């Protein structure tokens, strides 16, 4: 099986913007399968930040449109997420994950439905503080 | 977006007793005859696992005592019968409309 | 839809059931206006809906009214062949 | 009604047997447009 | 007259916007009678 990995700050200044990096171990970034980023913090449940297919095309969560944008590189097998403006209210624990996809059809045309979160990461704890 | 509501917040069982947990999505979660309704047990201090796909389809590697059921909003899922290893935070998510959301996490506890 | 009755409840007859006596709304020369119409048909001809009734045909097919100038007498039909038969 | 997920309709045609079936027909387009020339195919203009 | 709705506002591939679930009230039989009828038609048949 795939084994995910993230690093990046665990501490951030007020109004920077957070870089994390999963790295992808056992498997191949460029499949198909979509990546994702998941937060969680007390008092939150699990909310949802972006997901990527490795041809470059990405969803995201309407509220955080204007602040996080997310990558593939192909050549390092890593997966990113660069959150702007981060505030108090951001701090969470991080998740990359793996969301399985049904793929009924030719996938030129769409056809897919996303169908289940399987691998997931241990998690980088960030803090918003200074 | 879909609003997921879960409940309840916190249910305890004895050992060798069944549990179910309930899920209330804002809207239907059913495309096509396939309800996408994913539910998933994080463990303290873990990352959550997903544990049933589309509903009610059993994932592989997870003990047969994990199952789930459900249609349109109205879901139930289910543990039977719930062991000491079982003692974990609890979600449901749905994958039918952006964003992706997730419900609000049952407590579930060894009594 | 008909609406209809029997024409005579008081029959001993072997027509009793039979024969039933059918109020309609019939369309007229215009368009814009109906007329009610009263009219007799036999059961076989009606059939029950749910009284409410229509005609049997209208399960299956139009109804042409046969024209009433033509006669339906049998005429004789000779059968004649072509040279070199 | 339809039973199951909703696809779109669609044709098939090999890349490697089209790729040949065009090459020949270019090559028989140069004998009567003139050899060293660029023969493009395109979809086609706008109508019914 | 028709009156339609996409048949699923949740597709995310190219056939979303094809396939209407148009509601009409079409006759019946019996002259007298109507009947509430659904059915699919394809975007290209129909039009606002
Ligand atoms: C024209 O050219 C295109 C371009 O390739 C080609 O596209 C492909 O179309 C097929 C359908 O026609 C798509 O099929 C689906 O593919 C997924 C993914 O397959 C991979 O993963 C599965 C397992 O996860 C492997 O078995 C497979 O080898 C691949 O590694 C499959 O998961 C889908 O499987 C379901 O449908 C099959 C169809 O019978 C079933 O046999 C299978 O058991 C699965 O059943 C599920 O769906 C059924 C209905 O769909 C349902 O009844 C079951 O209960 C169950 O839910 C499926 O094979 C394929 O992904 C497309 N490729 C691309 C581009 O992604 C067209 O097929 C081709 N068409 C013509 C005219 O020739
Ligand atoms: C007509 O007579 C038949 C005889 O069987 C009876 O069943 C039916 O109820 C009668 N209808 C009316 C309207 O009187
Ligand atoms: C004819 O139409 C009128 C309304 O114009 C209705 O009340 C009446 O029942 C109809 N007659 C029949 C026999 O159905
Ligand atoms: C109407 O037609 C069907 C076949 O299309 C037949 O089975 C049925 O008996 C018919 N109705 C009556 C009243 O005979
Ligand atoms: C069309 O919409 C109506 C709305 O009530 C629904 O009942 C019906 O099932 C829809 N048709 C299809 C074919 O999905
Ligand atoms: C079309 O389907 C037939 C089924 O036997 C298969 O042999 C053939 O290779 C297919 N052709 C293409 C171009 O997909
Ligand atoms: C159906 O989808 C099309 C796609 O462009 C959209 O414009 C239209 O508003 C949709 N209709 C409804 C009723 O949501
Ligand atoms: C059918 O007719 C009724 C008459 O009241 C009308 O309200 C309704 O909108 C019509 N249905 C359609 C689909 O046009």
């Amino acid at each position: 099986q795939v084994q995910l990995q993230e690093s990046g700050p665990g501490l951030v200044k007020p109004s920077e913007t957070l870089s994390l990096t999963c790295a992808v171990s056992g498997g191949s970034i460029s499949s198909g399968h979509w990546w994702s980023w998941v937060r969680q913090s007390p008092g939150k449940g699990l909310e949802w930040i972006g997901t990527i297919y490795h041809s470059g095309s990405a969803n995201y969560n309407p509220s955080l449109k204007s602040r996080v944008t997310i990558s593939v590189d192909k050549s390092k097998n890593q997966f990113s997420l660069k959150l702007t403006s981060v505030t108090a209210a951001d701090t969470a624990v991080y998740f990359c994950a793996r969301n399985a996809i049904l793929i009924f059809g030719v996938i030129a045309f769409g056809e897919y439905y996303f169908c289940g979160m399987d691998v997931w990461g241990q998690g980088t704890t960030v803090t918003v503080s200074s | 977006d879909i609003v997921l509501t879960q409940s309840p917040a916190s249910l305890a069982v004895s050992l060798g007793q069944r549990a179910t947990i309930f899920c209330r999505a804002s809207d239907t979660v059913d495309i096509s005859g396939d309800s996408f309704m994913h539910w998933y047990q994080q463990k303290p201090g873990q990352p959550p696992n997903l544990l049933i796909y589309r509903a009610s389809n059993l994932q592989s590697g997870i003990p047969a005592r994990f199952s789930g059921s459900g249609s349109r909003a109205d879901f139930t899922l289910t543990i039977d019968p719930v062991e000491a290893d079982d003692v974990a935070t609890y979600y449901c998510q749905q994958s039918s409309e952006d964003p992706l959301t997730f419900g609000a996490g049952t407590k579930l506890e060894l009594k | 839809t008909l609406q209809c009755t029997n024409y005579t409840e008081k029959l001993r007859s072997m027509m009793k059931g039979e024969l039933k006596n059918c109020s309609f709304n019939m369309t007229t020369e215009l368009r814009d206006k109906k007329q009610k119409v009263y009219s007799l048909f036999y059961r076989l001809d009606v059939v029950q809906i749910n009284k409410e009734y229509r005609l049997i045909n209208c399960n299956t097919s139009a109804i042409t009214q046969a024209c009433p100038k033509v006669s339906f007498e049998p005429i004789p039909i000779h059968y004649c062949a072509p040279a070199g038969f | 009604d339809i039973i199951g997920h909703i696809r779109q309709a669609h044709c098939n045609v090999s890349k490697a047997t089209w790729n040949e079936t065009l090459g020949k027909v270019v090559k028989q387009l140069r004998k009567h447009f003139g050899n060293n020339t660029i023969i493009r195919f395109a979809q086609s203009s706008g109508g019914d």
